[PDB]
RNA sequence: CUUUAAUGUUUGAUGUUCUAACGUUGACCCGUAAUCCGGGUUGCGGACAGUGUCUGGUGGGUAGUUUGACUGGGGCGGUCU
RNA sequence: AAUUCCUUGUCGGGUAAGUUCCGACCUGCACGAAUGGCGUAAUGAUGGCCAGGCUGUCUCCACCCGAGACUCAGUGAAAUU
RNA sequence: GCUCGCCGGAAGACCAAGGGUUCCUGUCCAACGUUAAUCGGGGCAGGGUGAGUCGACCCCUAAGGCGAGGCCGAAAGGCGUAGUCGAUGGGAAACAGGUUAAUAUUCCUGUACUUGGUGUUACUGCGAAGGGGGGACGGAGAAGGCUAUGUUGGCCGGGCGACGGUUGUCCCGGUUUAAGCGUGUAGGCUGGUUUUCCAGGCAAAUCCGGAAAAUCAAGGCUGAGGCGUGAUGACGAGGCACUACGGUGCUGAAGCAACAAAUGCCCUGCUUCCAGGAAAAGCCUCUAAGCAUCAGGUAACAUCAAAUCGUACCCCAAACCGACACAGGUGGUCAGGUAGAGAAUACCAAGGCGCUUGAGAGAACUCGGGUGAAGGAACUAGGCAAAAUGGUGCCGUAACUUCGGGAGAAGGCACGCUGAUAUGUAGGUGAGGUCCCUCGCGGAUGGAGCUGAAAUCAGUCGAAGAUACCAGCUGGCUGCAACUGUUUAUUAAAAACACAGCACUGUGCAAACACGAAAGUGGACGUAUACGGUGUGACGCCUGCCCGGUGCCGGAAGGUUAAUU
RNA sequence: AGGACCGAACCGACUAAUGUUGAAAAAUUAGCGGAUGACUUGUGGCUGGGGGUGAAAGGCCAAUCAAACCGGGAGAUAGCU
RNA sequence: CUUACCACUUUGUGAUUCAUGACUGGGGUGAAGUCGUAACAAGGUAACCGUAGGGGAACCUGCGGUUGGAUCA
């Protein structure tokens, strides 16, 4: 549930949490974690590459496995876990083979359910399957860029992709961004919508939230001096300039998108 | 108040020590520089 | 032979199809009880993308500078032959 | 009005008397809707105005206890010129 | 040497960093101490820091660094695989007395402990750079139990008192004692065991993971402290004998109980929460190749080994950082008594000190304060500064409001001491006795003794009883900004920045973008409910009309147009 | 529970006085703000100069900052004193 | 003498009530001023109710509903 927050104190009167009590309360499956080490958006030379980034909590990475091989062998969702690395809600599984793994955990992820993955598998949320098999117009789930690459689409929470159509070896699908993309079809993609979905409700409230969440504050352009940002200048706010990135680039126009090595797998751009 | 010099043998060395000195191109030059000028203590010996 | 049309032939304009350069931050094998690298296999893409030379555009992101004198202080205004 | 030049605009409130303050009028030199408009409980070592208590802040200073100030002995500077 | 005064969550004690002989003794006083100086952190000498167990090496790794080959780059070099380094973190073991002028978990006494090699004996599958487990990890809060330790009584030693009284209900003091060994308790966690089967843990595995049955359940880990042993020992007030007067030898009483406690321990626990909480080795186990009467493995005990550096002293300071023997800066540890909510505070203990110029005098004036008739903000840019207020409980408390607040609003009342209730109550604590028993650090029932608040009465002294220190001033109107926060180190803390929220816009992942000539890397081990950029800046009601100009998005048919040919 | 309340340590720095050849190249004293958090601190590490970093003041980058310090080009140039 | 109860009276802070106030909201009356003509006929776009937005103003427009609508629809 979302649940608001009593105006018990300032910077808490707005807070809008999001509790999914069905999430494991103990620690994670240790043998599937591995450090993390904050980066602070720094480069290999210590030079800050991406601004606003640092602090936050410890954050230990899980394992996930957006590949989903282990075919034919079924498994029952052991539990449901909370994941810091992603927005979605990771979920254990344990195959009948005796091996335990993680999964983003889609819509219907009731603890105890079963799931498979393979040319045969079964059209059902949880079961991974190569689009070459799954029906057309399905909600799908974690799509896979290249064949067997590992899946990198609709991974965030509440995300999903619609298999608009297929034409031979390629399958034209619709990304959540609203773009008409194409894929090798021979790419696993599982089924069902990614869990949570109600994630886009968190209000946070107090600044701290974002801060201890691993996000530093942001400095506006028309706030600093010229020598520091194209949006410099002072003596009374002012501006009389074109909205540009700290490097002189219309942050309201352009597009930057210059690949030409991918347009091929693109029909209708994000609108 | 707090001055501008907080000593730390460990750091003092690995910062301007003959070792970290003989670690860079222009480093071994810094030495040779003195070695030529006949410096007493090359670089914070002990 | 000229004014002009089918055949071959040549060469440009695009448009497809192909693989064999070229890419792959897909999947394996080996070097190797390695995540880099290299070779091999296969799949995908494919003369495209990319790069080099030349070239039109854009380009305070950056850089070198200019931005006059008279003037009953200077500026403003006016003046300079 | 943190925007009003004329400006102490005018009127009302507070005063014994108010170029500040509060409430109004609109003749807005030169407010105005995310270089946001108007509000807004709580918050503030924030700006302005008022009051009670308080008092040497003041009328108008007086006394008192100490550290220098002065005398002695030892050491013994400075700027400037 | 006797007084006096100051610090005492320190101005004490120990330690890291840093210093580097400043330590100690004996000497010397030129220069160095802001004075004198016989004195010193000064000069000159010697003397002085003794470890298997403390630490550093040393194993293990974090950040990050380095980096064979390798990939890049005019050169120099950049980057990075294997791997190797790198603590601020993980791995094994010593305590208590004594002693030196100065050393001390190092030397002496006593009582222990760890690990490795070699040997004797008993038993046995041993075997990794490998698999698994374990190490091994967050915030906050909520108890209970325990110790530290204090208080009081007992006990023992001493004391009968410069002035009224003080041999019995009296004053002073002490009342200590560790590692280790046994016990395994308050309490915490978890069901065990056998057999069978298997697409997992890169090979294998008896280990782990999974599936079956079968069978018992009182099993198995863990863990403060207590109690014994340590220890008829030590220490111990105190005497007796000696002194160079610093300090010596010998001898030695009691040495228990109750209650009260911790921020320490049980507690890497328990509850709960979202921001979801190092790594690796040691360690336990499993097998691999190998071995295959062997070697090894396990336990007992005997023995040898445990190297090498550090160890003086300062360490909130006159030994460090500040040019000074400078009112500044400096991380960790310990935490007594009275009163108190308490590491505030006040007075004190152990402990340490009086700050390296002093003697007088008692002028204006400056500095820091105490008190002021009457008035009470007339001061002044301005109530600047002062003065005031201050506690616990109870009564009671407005507009407004986001229903939390505003609110300790405001404004009041009671507070000392003595007796009774009650010879000390309510509570806390919990000894015999007694009961039984799985069974003993057992359970029950007993409620002695110990400790002990508040209240209500009546009385009583002062001007005053939150008497000191300490310890909100309050209210009303209004601009700005939601609020905590942040900022011009050294004139600006704000109306500035930032923020939660909002909107626009870019980005399909080898993302956009950014660092980089490149290789590579961050973004992100993220993937549009995501990441970047910009502007606004909670929340409420909203957010109009203009696309002519500039930019940006879409079109490109046509006109103009580069290299080239 | 809380970027919750009062208040030490601890972090900070709003006011005044004193100092201004200071005890001190920013402190002392009496008040003052935050004090479970965007908290505070030890130890070590990574960002290097037109570059870094910056809850943005042109602030910090060793008492130095509208381009650090050191050495060199270098006896830069100086219609000026 | 003293204590208790209590009158006058004192203080602080709310509640209610009437008066009043720079200005201002709309409402009532007023022979003959301006601007338009919304409604009553199909009132010349049928009218009205609720509601929302817009506008010098009656009003207009959108959504749903009613007939208390005219025609031989
Ligand atoms: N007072 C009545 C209310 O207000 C309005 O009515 C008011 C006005 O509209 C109306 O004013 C009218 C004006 O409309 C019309 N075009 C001209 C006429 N002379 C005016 O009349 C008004 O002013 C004049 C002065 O000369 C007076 O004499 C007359 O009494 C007065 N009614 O007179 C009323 C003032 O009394 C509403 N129409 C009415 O429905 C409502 O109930
Ligand atoms: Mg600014
Ligand atoms: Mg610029
Ligand atoms: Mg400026
Ligand atoms: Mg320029
Ligand atoms: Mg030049
Ligand atoms: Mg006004
Ligand atoms: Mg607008
Ligand atoms: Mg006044
Ligand atoms: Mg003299
Ligand atoms: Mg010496
Ligand atoms: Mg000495
Ligand atoms: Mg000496
Ligand atoms: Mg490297
Ligand atoms: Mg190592
Ligand atoms: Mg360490
Ligand atoms: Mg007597
Ligand atoms: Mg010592
Ligand atoms: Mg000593
Ligand atoms: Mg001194
Ligand atoms: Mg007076
Ligand atoms: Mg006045
Ligand atoms: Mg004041
Ligand atoms: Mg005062
Ligand atoms: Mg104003
Ligand atoms: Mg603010
Ligand atoms: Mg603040
Ligand atoms: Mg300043
Ligand atoms: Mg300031
Ligand atoms: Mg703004
Ligand atoms: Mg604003
Ligand atoms: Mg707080
Ligand atoms: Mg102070
Ligand atoms: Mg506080
Ligand atoms: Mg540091
Ligand atoms: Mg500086
Ligand atoms: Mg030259
Ligand atoms: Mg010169
Ligand atoms: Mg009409
Ligand atoms: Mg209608």
């Amino acid at each position: 549930a979302v649940v608001k927050c009593k105006p018990t104190s300032p910077g808490r009167r707005h807070v809008v949490k999001v509790v999914n009590p069905e999430l494991h309360k103990g620690k994670p499956f240790a043998p599937l974690l591995e450090k993390n080490s904050k980066s602070g958006g720094r480069n290999n030379n210590g030079r800050i590459t991406t601004r606003h980034i640092g602090g936050g909590h410890k954050q230990a990475y899980r394992i996930v496995d957006f590949k989903r091989n282990k075919d034919g062998i079924p498994a029952v969702v052991e539990r449901l876990e909370y994941d810091p690395n992603r927005s979605a809600n990771i979920a254990l599984v344990l195959y009948k083979d005796g091996e335990r793994r993680y999964i983003l955990a889609p819509k219907g992820l009731k603890a105890g359910d079963q799931i498979q993955s393979g040319v045969d598998a079964a059209i059902k949320p949880g079961n991974t399957l190569p689009m070459r098999n799954i029906p057309v117009g399905s909600t799908v789930h974690n799509v896979e860029m290249k064949p067997g690459k590992g899946g990198q689409l609709a991974r965030s929470a509440g995300t999903y992709v619609q298999i608009v159509a297929r034409d031979g070896a390629y399958v034209t699908l619709r990304l959540r961004s609203g773009e008409m993309r194409k894929v090798e079809a021979d790419c696993r993609a599982t089924l069902g919508e990614v869990g949570n979905a109600e994630h886009m409700l968190r209000v946070l409230g107090k600044a701290g939230a974002a801060r201890w969440r691993g996000v530093r504050p942001t400095v506006r352009g028309t706030a600093m001096n010229p020598v520091d940002h194209p949006h410099g200048g002072g003596e009374g706010r002012n501006f009389g300039k074109h909205p540009v990135t700290p490097w002189g680039v219309q942050t309201k126009g352009k597009k930057t998108r210059s690949n030409k090595r991918t347009d091929k797998f693109i029909v209708r751009r994000r609108s | 108040m707090k001055r501008t010099f907080q000593p730390s043998v460990l750091k003092r060395n690995r910062s301007h020590g003959f070792r970290a000195r003989m670690a860079t191109k222009n480093g071994r030059q810094v030495l040779a520089r003195r070695r030529a000028k006949g410096r007493a203590r090359l670089t914070v010996s002990k």
